[PDB]
């Protein structure tokens, strides 16, 4: 059995459905957005959208519609899940508490039935007498509402028409009357039926069947004043109310098909119509006194490609896109001087259809960083996703070579530090930082002639400044120095340390203790150590008296972060570290629990300790490596607690979450030094210096995934990283119409240089394909190589073959002609990117589409239509076949680990192939004989093969343990609810084995990893407990939701743990946890689930 | 606001401090800084574009110290009792001063040498200097191999010689590739002939 842990790294972002209504209150105007499994509830404020609740359904929300039964105060929500879980949800807010109570639920899946082509339709009678569901061909399910169910007992009416395109309930009808477009051999017709809940069968509709446009795909029920319906086809919009037949053919809607609509008014005098190009139309009904006079279509402008669009109010339209970012636009009354009335107010990030992705350790850190081919035709783009703290760069001033930063309250009254001090080489330069303005004005009592190791605010309403020569305690209000101490031998201080009350400064191999007294500096303690001081910290933490009790020291030649008792300078502990590198910073702080010490060596290693207030003995030695540069540690106090910052090549915030020390990355290039600042113009901000300038900003500290966007303006298809060349190769595709003309300037057409394929091998709207070389720093298109006419680039690998050292971009293409269903022609083109140009190094005419190429032990492993063949790179630099394999319907997906090749098929689902090098041919090792239609495949272990079937399922196959040994065993089954397009080894972070990311059509990024048997058993137990405790929105069972589901098979999940459900173990109160943990203690499991969340 | 500073003295006192600190730590000459002031000096008066010529500065200074180490080791004595002790002690001296200059020039590492892989490390430059001028390219090489073949062979007949000396010498060998390039062979071939004589004798 396999033990796999699936979790969501990025929740789905694609909006598959949105409705508006009064759901949270009778007066609120809500925008309910269905992202595949997430239901997002907003309140339509006068500006933007205010999130109120986001719930997770145990289902893909297939239907989502608001309806108000008679007597109900506010809208109830009907949701139908892809697995046909129906529910009626009501929103009940009890003060702070928010609930989504299930007013009814059920499962309306017919045991058998041909799921309708056009897909699950769910309509609700405008008077809420019934919910009509078209799930299967030839049937129409009715869920009565007047018979107030709690179980949603539904009945079928046999529909004499088997190919129904769209269907709506008409308005202003005494009976529930449906109007639907259906396709019969004689064309497309629009028909109406009256639904009798008493007779449970149809009746003759108000107005008989009518022969409509050939491509009629939309029915719009028009509210009561007009009644009737508006059927949208490709070339016409026609209106039917039974005797009235208005019909228009606006030439502007011929270019693209209309796919979504929304009623702007309550009376249906205006509709929005979104097309697959992203245009937005306004369909106007001119009334005459009321009947309908005429129809008009006007082009408002362009938006993202809308799947669903909803008109909120005051011209604000939410454009919910599956292919691009969802939008919140405004409709201006007047045009924009570009003919467009649409003006984007807001954009919601959508990792669109993730068709491919790669994990690159860009910026040469220890952190993975996804780069994904997201989006589609006009909305295509590269998204770069990473985990790290983000801050705004508000106040910049470019002073080279900073070596100091300290917050000073120059206004003695305020507890805000309205002054900033900086030491550079041998002097101190101050900043007023007054307001948001920054200029250098001088505060008395501090010297412009000496370096400053420290300065800051101290007690007795005093400031302190420790210089390379001697210390200076200034009285803030009255005047300059009245207390100065200096070394008796006047030796420059080599290492310093200070807090609000006392001072501790090292002079070579001896140390001096001073303490502050008002207008005085008193020296008390002294010691003579073995070797020179390296670093100190004396910070009072949990002080509660006025003076720290303890100190820490690092020494040279005896490398050891030792501990000292403050009043005596005596050795409390001496702990060695190793290595020849002096520690450069040492700090102690509290993280929620007690004093810790943080000592680091010059190469980013960093040891955290549990420090006692009585013994101060160092134990619990454990190490973490952070960066390569020597380091420095300065704290900032957040809202919550102390949050320590590390400054080096890789600036990292340091903190503890749920009593577990976290090491977050910050997404800035470099930080020399840091200091907190909370000015009047700057609250709780940071002050981060680099070699050039002083950057200033603030950190959210929510550890959210940051997503960059590189608009390509054309559909990206594949992406691979060529490290040696510092670039990404991206297969892009743009649609040209006419010879041909680009409908818009795409990223391919806007490259620095360009080229077109001149090949000797092969001699409306079309797809042009390009190979984009994209800079891995600036993400600019360094080059765009267009491929042959009618050539589709499908696969793309970056690798070096054979024995030559050049790293090649290898593209496998196909020749696509409309005269055929499967390409007969294609070629494997080898490119080399060097000197900003993309030379064609080789070619190879193959006899099919090259769906996939993986570099396989120095050799190129391509999969032409049904054959998997292995190519070798000869000394002449051409591809020469070595072996073939033919027992495939369509080798769509190829993976590799050692000598083994995993082949995902179009419908035979996986095949474990081995290249036996001793012979030079393939061997079919194992095969999964179940008919799973793959969407992607991966190799987890030597013998575990992750798969994704096009029915939104994950399965793990396993080479078993005779001719039954050639049977892969499906030991893992799990319904993801997402369509996986890609797997890839890697992790977005610095118990579990391995880490496989996957990207889906909806925009989910998930993470599969291997568990051990013990942890898997424990987590399965807790999964069952949480199912017994946590209650889902539509009262759907988690086991039913995660059960493997196909139209010809259904099995319960196994070998897979829903990491979402487990990680939900933190968001429940302690009594509920105890309900979970009846039969070890809870805190153990909190530790477990925290450690589990550590992986993403 | 904030008239600029002058960096002029910063640059020119620097080089002299570099070579005296080199001159300090090499030969174990005493320091008036306790080395931490020097570390801070490395940290401050080294910046962008300073470090590479700074590397030149320090590596020529330490290089000439290494080549000053040469002369007592170009010799005609044939002790392996004592000459190899001298080599070992020079090895230890070299070790402590290269670790200690790293205790000063760790800023250089965590700025350009640990944070850019373009140079031999202080480790690596030191080892190449020591090897090239004391260990490799000399009669010492052949003499030390012969002597350690003596020591082990003497220790292959009974007596113990000095476990520490053999351990330290083999350490020098393997780290300087002098136990993995071609001086494993003298070891193994002497083992072959000697142990053949042993086996067919007491057989």
């Amino acid at each position: 059995m396999s033990y796999n842990y699936v979790v969501t790294a990025q929740k789905p972002t694609a909006v598959n459905g949105c409705v508006t209504g009064h759901f949270t209150s009778a007066e609120d105007l809500n925008l309910l957005i269905a992202k595949n499994t997430r239901l997002e509830i907003y309140v339509v404020t006068a500006e933007g959208l205010r999130p109120v609740k986001e719930v997770g359904m145990y289902g893909k929300i297939a239907v989502m519609e608001l309806f108000r039964p008679k007597g109900e105060s506010k809208d109830l929500l009907f949701i139908l899940t892809a697995k046909y879980n129906a529910c009626i949800l009501e929103y009940k807010q009890s003060g702070e508490s928010i609930d989504i109570i299930t007013r009814a639920h059920g499962n309306v899946q017919d045991r058998i039935g041909r799921p309708s082509e056009t897909g699950i339709i769910g309509i609700i009678d405008p008077e809420c007498r019934m919910i009509g569901l078209r799930l299967y061909d030839g049937l129409f399910k009715v869920i009565p509402l007047d018979r107030d169910n709690k179980e949603l007992k539904a009945f079928n009416i046999r529909l004499e028409e088997l190919h129904v395109i769209d269907v709506k309930f008409l308005y202003g009808c005494q009976a529930p009357t449906i109007c639907f477009v259906y396709q019969d051999p004689q064309g497309r017709h629009v028909k109406t039926y009256e639904v009798s809940l008493r007779e449970k069968e149809f009746n003759k509709g108000p107005w008989k069947q009518e022969n409509v446009e050939a491509e009629a795909s939309m029915v719009i029920a028009v509210p009561e004043p007009f009644g009737g319906a508006i059927i949208i086809g490709q070339e016409s919009i026609t209106y039917h109310n039974g005797d009235k037949y208005l019909a228009i053919a606006p030439p502007i809607i011929k270019q693209s098909t209309i796919v979504c609509h929304n009623r702007v008014d309550p009376n249906g005098s205006r509709y929005l119509l979104g097309d697959m190009e992203g245009r937005l139309f306004m369909l106007l009904l001119e009334k005459e006194e009321v009947t309908l006079k005429d129809l008009r279509v006007e082009l408002l402008g362009e938006t993202s490609i809308a799947e669903c669009l909803t008109y909120l109010d005051n011209g604000v339209v939410f454009v919910g896109s599956r292919l691009g970012d969802s939008q919140l636009v405004k409709l201006n009354v007047d045009s924009n001087e570009q003919g467009s009335y649409v003006v984007a107010m807001e954009t919601f990030t959508n990792l669109g259809p993730i068709v491919d992705m790669c994990v690159v350790d860009l910026e040469r850190q220890g952190q993975g960083q996804l780069v994904t081919c997201s989006g589609a035709f006009k909305e295509g783009s590269l998204r770069i996703i990473r985990n790290g703290i983000g801050i705004h760069e508000h106040a910049s001033i470019d002073l080279p070579g900073i070596k100091g930063l300290w917050p000073l309250r120059s206004d003695p009254n305020r507890e805000t530090d309205d002054t900033l001090v900086l030491s550079f080489v041998g002097q101190t330069r101050v900043l007023m930082l007054n307001g948001e303005e920054v200029e250098e004005t001088e505060l008395m009592g501090f010297v412009d002639d000496q370096q400053t190791f420290f300065c800051g605010n101290v007690a007795h309403q005093q400031l302190i400044q420790i210089t390379s020569a001697s210390v200076r305690l200034v009285s803030q209000e009255p005047k300059a120095l009245v207390s100065e101490w200096k070394e008796p031998q006047a030796k420059n201080i080599s290492v310093a340390s200070c807090n609000s009350s006392q001072v501790v400064v090292a002079v070579g191999r001896a140390l001096y203790y001073l303490q502050i007294h008002p207008q005085e500096l008193r020296q008390i303690s002294h010691t003579e150590m073995e070797h020179e001081v390296a670093c100190l910290d004396i910070t009072p933490l949990g002080d509660s008296n006025g003076l720290s009790p303890l100190c820490a020291i690092g020494l040279w030649t005896d490398i050891s972060a030792r501990i000292l008792k403050l009043p005596s300078f005596e050795l409390l502990h001496k702990e060695m570290l190793g290595g020849e590198i002096i520690p450069r910073s040492i700090l102690m702080t509290t993280f929620e629990s007690s004093h810790y010490l943080l000592c680091a060596l010059g190469d980013g290693a960093l040891f955290y300790f549990g420090l006692n207030i009585e013994t101060g003995l160092l134990s619990d030695r454990k190490k973490v490596t952070l960066g390569t540069q020597p380091t420095v540690l300065r704290t900032f106090r957040s809202l919550s607690t102390t949050n320590v910052f590390a400054c080096s090549d890789r600036p990292t915030v340091i903190y503890s979450s749920n009593h577990k020390l976290v090491f977050s990355n910050v997404n800035l290039k470099e930080v020399n030094y840091m200091c907190p600042l909370n000015s009047d113009g700057y609250p709780d901000s940071l002050a981060l210096a680099n070699n050039s300038t002083l950057t200033i900003g603030t950190i959210d500290e929510i550890q959210k995934l940051h997503i960059r966007t590189v608009p390509l303006y054309e559909s990206p298809r594949k992406i691979c990283y060529q490290e040696v060349s510092q670039c990404f190769g991206v297969l892009s595709s743009r649609i040209e119409v006419q010879g041909t003309t680009a409908l818009r300037p795409s990223a391919s057409t806007q490259a620095l240089s360009s080229s077109v394929s001149s090949s000797k091998l092969f001699s409306e709207e079309v797809e042009v394909h390009n190979l984009l070389i994209i800079d891995q720093h600036t993400f600019e298109v360094l080059h765009a190589h267009q491929f042959l006419q009618n050539e589709y680039a499908l696969s793309l690998v970056s690798c070096k073959l054979g024995k030559d050292p050049n790293t090649y971009f290898i593209v496998g293409t196909a020749m696509v002609y409309p005269e055929e269903a499967e390409p007969k022609q294609g070629r494997i083109v080898v490119f080399q990117y060097s000197d900003g140009k993309l030379q064609t190094v080789a070619e190879k005419e193959v006899k099919g589409a090259v769906y996939s190429m993986v570099e396989f032990n120095g050799k190129l492993l391509a999969s032409i239509n049904s054959t998997v063949r292995l190519y070798e790179w000869t000394t002449e630099k051409e591809l020469r076949t070595e072996c073939n394999h033919y027992n495939n319907i369509m080798a769509l997906y190829l993976k590799t680990k050692g000598d083994f090749i995993l082949v995902g098929d179009l419908m035979r689902s996986v095949l474990l192939l081995a290249y036996k090098p001793m012979e030079g041919n393939f061997e079919e090792i194992a095969r999964d004989f179940n008919p799973n239609w793959m969407s992607a495949v991966e190799i987890l272990d030597d013998d575990n093969f992750l798969g994704a079937e096009n029915a939104f399922n994950l399965f793990v196959c396993q080479k078993d343990s005779d001719e039954e040994r050639q049977h892969l065993q499906e030991v893992g089954l799990f319904h993801l609810g997402e369509f996986v397009n890609v797997f890839c080894h890697g992790s977005l972070v610095m118990p579990t084995q391995g880490s496989v990311l996957f990207g889906t059509v909806n925009g989910m990024i998930g993470l599969v990893t291997s568990l051990s048997e013990s942890w898997y058993n424990l987590l399965l137990d807790m999964q069952n407990r949480l199912n017994k405790v946590i209650k889902s929105v539509g009262k759907i069972e988690h086991s039913f939701w995660r059960s493997f589901h196909t139209e010809r098979k259904t099995e319960p999940a196994t070998g897979f743990i829903d990491g979402d459900l487990i990680e939900s173990f933190l968001d429940i109160s302690r009594p509920k946890m105890q309900e979970v943990v009846a039969n070890a203690t809870a805190d153990d499991l909190i530790k477990v689930v925290e450690e589990l969340t550590r992986i993403h | 606001r904030d008239r600029p500073r002058l960096p002029d003295n910063y640059t020119q006192d620097t080089w002299r401090k570099l070579h005296e600190a080199v001159r300090a730590v090499q030969s174990s000459t005493s320091i008036r800084y306790n080395l931490e002031e020097l570390y801070q000096a490395v940290e401050n008066l080294c910046s962008h574009k300073v470090s590479p010529m700074l590397y030149k500065q320090l590596r020529q200074a330490c290089e000439d110290h290494v080549q000053a180490q040469i002369l007592p080791f170009r010799e005609d004595s044939l002790d392996s009792v004592l000459f190899l002790k001298k080599i070992n002690t020079c090895w230890q001296d070299h070790c402590r001063q290269m670790i200690m200059i790293r205790s000063i020039f760790l800023f250089l590492d965590r700025t350009y040498v640990l944070q850019n892989s373009t140079l031999p490390s202080i480790w690596d430059m030191g080892l190449e200097l020591f090897r090239t001028h004391i260990i490799s390219d000399k009669m010492v090489q052949s003499k030390t191999i012969d002597g350690i073949l003596l020591l082990i062979e003497r220790e292959r007949s009974g007596e113990a010689v000095d476990r520490s000396l053999l351990r330290s010498l083999l350490g020098m060998l393997s780290d300087l590739q002098v136990y993995k390039d071609s001086f494993e062979l003298k070891f193994l071939e002497e083992t072959n002939c000697l142990y053949a004589a042993e086996g067919q004798r007491l057989m």
